[PDB]
């Protein structure tokens, strides 16, 4: 008679159609990306164009059930993720402008050739070419030339498509009810009708400014240290109080500075911890690798790996004569089944990495009895975080000690801790201004504060604001620099990383407090406390079925993204930084250009 | 020392769905009963009105064997008193039930690659089942307003499919189920152990 049971009844009957859908579909997605071959890649196609076309049918037929008659949550919000029609609400005409203008997008980025301005024949790609160009080489010319010739070559074509691409995004948006596509992304966070745990859709912006507000001032003062370093090394280039050109950060954008440990170690004389060595000395493989880990979520209470994982599961790089891409991606099939795909190498780097993609299997396993709408994260952010949060457990030296990998005479000291905890800051901090950047001006972007004609220049001017880089070569309005990203080229959200990066450390913090551990949290180990396992597993359970509020506070105890786990995290690195800094002025002139003389 | 054809129903190929439910009726027997131990390492033997070791001290009348498939988790539903979505539109089982029930693993005989189709279940019936039913409805079901006719948007086919495949987990893979009901009451039982 009513209407939310037959909700129910028609949820009934979609969860059990599309576990099959969706295991054959990820199944012919699995036999493709371990063995590549052309009738797998018909195969695929088949499965996923059979896939879309029952998510569209069952859209299309739900469509009919109103939402303002439901009460019981749950159903609710299967019914609403189901409802979610997204490009279809658009006209087909547009939508197939659409879809054709992402493949162009895909296409050229993944695509894009650059060639040197000596050898018209000689030319290379992003990815390994001009990576390892701007990841190893030292000069400063040769960097140059690969930032400017990657962003000339890849941002002028991409500039008309992407306008009309976020003209399209922002009348779908108005389509589905949504002021702009910004919006269209920032509802992942969106929860409603829950009282004590609500969250609107501005609530999201005004805390990622509050807290990047309080996270600055460790940015200025490692922008500082960086800048004197770099200054150092490269005394004509860089002034003592301007922006750090961009094509000295160590990667393609700026992303990370994970690269620029080795110019800006404080401490070259000191040992690094790299069990490699370890590894091959004691004949590790790939099988008691993963056992290793293994055995370390056993210590916290979390089950074993079923055995079709140990058994079906591609462990090792298949040879020469079968080709894959082992990008490390855990793959949730369904139906009881769980597989792990990469190539293992004897590396502690791959230790660390089996970790977190075991992390990301159990995240996969613990939400299994869950329904079919609902096995995924209690947002985006989880995932990546729960994964990462493990490889920080495993790094620590205690562990490695404890496990026999690390000599017990191996002297812990404040030197080696100072080190490792840069390297963890040229990783971490160097990203949360870049990814509030980015994420910020697609916002302003998509909600229209920025005409057509300068976005560039609105760009670069918030830059060298914020992060403090500020470009060595005068562009115009002809580029299109921004999307020379992956992201940005490719439809997807960026203040993803921003959120996994609070997440993790609130939980790491939360955790190390249940592990009743002492000292500095970097020093801290979870492992042989199943009360920490249990506390994880308490918000594992859940799935998104209910508010991510709810489930953070499961693990924390508090209901929003807070800073203090980062700052406390990162406190003796801090007062490290600020006696250092004495001697060298903090901050950045947004004026000063490499081009400017 | 006539035995019963325990092999014959331990050993069949194409033991039915649980929508209908095969029920094979035992009697003129002497009872062995050291097959139902050595046969498979099994994984579940509740018993629950019989002694599991006294069991050939015992004379019955008549005695029913039901088998079929179903997943993991149904093979613990199956119980005297229990609830869900096999439990209450495919078997029923009786609370004042008398017997043991059987359970192993079938992953070689009643497996296969390319996905199998040829098993079906019941997730839609007007109510609940009566102990012991069988039930091979055709019809449509209805929501609670609609004169529907035909497969309607809120009128659907109440059958489905068990997609077996040979590299499923433990928790759904597919289970052989065989249910084995006594009957302690006085008649002259011609069914004994030796
Ligand atoms: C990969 O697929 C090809 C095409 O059928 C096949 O010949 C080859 O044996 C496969 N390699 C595997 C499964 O390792
Ligand atoms: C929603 O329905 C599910 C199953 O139908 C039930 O377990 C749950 O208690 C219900 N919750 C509410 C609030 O109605
Ligand atoms: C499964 O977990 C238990 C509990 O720690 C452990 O004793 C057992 O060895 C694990 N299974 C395997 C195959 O190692
Ligand atoms: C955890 O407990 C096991 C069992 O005694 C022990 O072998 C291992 O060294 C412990 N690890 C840590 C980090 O305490
Ligand atoms: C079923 O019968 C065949 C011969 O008819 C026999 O080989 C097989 O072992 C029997 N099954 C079992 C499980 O013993
Ligand atoms: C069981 O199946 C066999 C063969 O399909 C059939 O001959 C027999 O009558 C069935 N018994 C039932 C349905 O009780
Ligand atoms: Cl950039
Ligand atoms: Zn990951």
């Amino acid at each position: 008679s009513t209407i939310e049971e037959q909700a129910k009844t028609f949820l009934d009957k979609f969860n059990h159609e599309a576990e099959d859908l969706f295991y054959q579909s990820s199944l012919a997605s699995w036999n493709y990306n371990t063995n590549i071959t052309e009738e797998n890649v018909q195969n695929m196609n088949n499965a996923g164009d059979k896939w879309s076309a029952f998510l569209k049918e069952q859209s299309t037929l739900a469509q009919m059930y109103p939402l303002q008659e439901i009460q019981n949550l749950t159903v609710k919000l299967q019914l609403q993720a189901l409802q979610q029609n997204g490009s279809s609400v658009l006209s087909e005409d547009k939508s197939k402008r659409l879809n054709t203008i992402l493949n162009t997008m895909s296409t050229i980025y993944s695509t894009g050739k650059v060639c040197n301005p000596d050898n018209p024949q000689e030319c290379l790609l992003l990815e390994p070419g001009l990576n390892e160009i701007m990841a190893n080489s030292l000069d400063y010319n040769e960097r140059l030339w690969a930032w400017e010739s990657w962003r000339s070559e890849v941002g002028k074509q991409l500039r008309p498509l992407y306008e009309e691409y976020v003209v399209l995004k922002n009348e779908m948006a108005r389509a589905n009810h949504y002021e702009d596509y910004g919006d269209y992304w920032r509802g992942d966070y969106e929860v409603n009708g829950v009282d004590g745990y609500d969250y609107s859709r501005g609530q999201l912006i005004e805390d990622v400014e509050h807290t990047f507000e309080e996270i600055k001032p460790l940015y200025e003062h490692l922008h500082a240290y960086v800048r004197a370093k770099l200054m150092n090394a490269y005394p004509s280039y860089i002034s003592p109080i301007g922006c750090l050109p961009a094509h000295l950060l160590g990667d393609m954008w700026g992303r990370f500075w994970t690269n620029l440990y080795s110019l800006t170690v404080p401490f070259g004389q000191k040992p690094n911890i790299d069990v490699t060595d370890a590894m091959v000395d004691q004949a590790w493989d790939a099988q008691r690798i993963f056992k290793e880990a293994e055995k370390f979520f056993v210590s916290v209470g979390l089950p074993n790996m079923t055995q079709g994982f140990w058994e079906n599961s591609m462990l090792t790089d298949p040879g020469n004569v079968q080709k894959a891409v082992c990008h490390p991606t855990a793959w949730d099939l369904g139906k009881g089944d769980f597989r792990i795909l990469m190539c293992t190498k004897v590396t502690m780097d791959d230790f660390l990495t089996a970790h977190h993609e075991m992390g990301h299997i159990q995240y996969d396993m613990a939400y299994a009895a869950q329904p079919f709408l609902l096995r995924n994260g209690a947002n985006e952010g989880f995932h990546e975080a729960v994964g990462e949060i493990m490889s920080l457990s495993a790094a620590t030296p205690k562990h490695l000690k404890s496990i026999g990998l690390l000599s017990p005479d191996f002297q812990e000291d404040n030197e080696t801790e100072i080190n490792f905890l840069l390297k963890q800051a040229l990783t971490i901090v160097g990203t949360l201004p870049f990814t509030y950047m980015l994420e910020k001006w697609r916002w302003m972007v998509f909600k229209g504060e920025i005409p057509k004609d300068q976005w560039m220049k609105k760009w670069w001017e918030m830059k060298r604001e914020i992060v403090g880089v500020v470009e060595p070569v005068p562009h115009d309005e002809t580029y299109c620099d921004p999307a020379s990203l992956f992201h940005v080229s490719n439809d997807y959200s960026f203040i993803r990383y921003y959120t996994r990066t609070l997440y993790q450390f609130q939980f790491q913090e939360a955790l190390c407090q249940a592990a009743k551990h002492e000292g500095p949290l970097h020093k801290c180990d979870i492992s042989n406390s199943t009360e920490a396992g249990q506390k994880l597993f308490n918000m594992l359970r859940l799935g998104k079925s209910e508010p991510w509020t709810l489930a953070l506070e499961n693990v924390v105890g508090a209901k929003n993204m807070n800073v203090r786990p980062l700052l406390n995290y990162f406190e003796p690195l801090f007062t490290w930084l600020k006696d250092q800094n004495k001697n060298s002025f903090v901050g950045w002139s947004t004026d000063w250009s490499p081009y400017a003389d | 020392t006539n035995l019963c054809p325990f092999h014959e129903v331990f050993n069949a190929t194409r033991f039915a769905s649980v929508y209908a439910w095969n029920r094979t009726r035992i009697s003129n027997c002497v009872a062995d009963y050291s097959v139902l131990y050595n046969f498979a390492p099994f994984f579940a033997f509740k018993c629950y009105g019989v002694s599991p070791t006294k069991l050939n001290d015992l004379c019955f009348t008549n005695v029913y064997a039901d088998s079929f498939v179903i997943k993991g988790n149904e093979v613990s539903q199956i119980a005297p008193g229990q609830t869900g979505n096999i439990a209450d539109y495919n078997y029923k089982l009786p609370d004042d039930f008398t017997g043991c029930v059987i359970a192993w693993n079938s992953n070689k005989l009643d497996s296969k690659h390319s996905g199998n189709y040829d098993y079906w279940y019941r997730l839609f019936r007007k109510s609940k089942l009566k102990p012991f039913e069988r039930d091979i409805s055709t019809e449509i079901y209805q929501a609670g307003n609609k004169p529907c006719k035909g497969k309607g948007p809120n009128c659907y086919f109440p059958l489905q499919s068990y997609g077996f495949r040979p590299t499923y987990g433990v928790g759904h893979q597919p289970y052989r189920v065989v249910v084995l009901s006594f009957e302690l009451l006085h008649a002259p039982a011609t069914v004994c152990g030796p």
